[PDB]
């Protein structure tokens, strides 16, 4: 878990790529679970 | 013409594998039949359905 800016809420899925999948967190090509977002606007800092 | 069936085995071997061979280049419906180009320029995911 961790906090991302609201258009980058797209990036977290196995197999896609981006920065945030290549330099802060991959996923497995063959995960299992939910991925789960929402805006945090009291975390806004 | 005389060596009728066994020329024709010969020349069924060689049709067999030209065959084969022709059917590694056939598409498929895949957007290349040469392996390479598909990993060319695709995400892994879409590459393996291809």
């Amino acid at each position: 878990s961790f906090v991302i800016r609201g258009d980058e809420v797209r990036q977290i899925a196995p197999g896609q790529t981006g920065k945030i999948a290549d330099y802060n967190y991959k996923l497995p090509d063959d995960f299992t679970g939910c991925v789960i977002a929402w805006n945090s606007n009291n975390l806004d800092n | 013409s005389a060596l009728g069936k066994l020329q024709n085995v010969v020349n069924q071997n060689a049709q067999a594998l030209n065959t084969l061979v022709k059917q590694l280049s056939s598409n498929f419906g895949a957007i290349s039949s040469v392996l390479n180009d598909i990993l060319s320029r695709l995400d892994k995911v879409e590459a393996e359905v291809q």
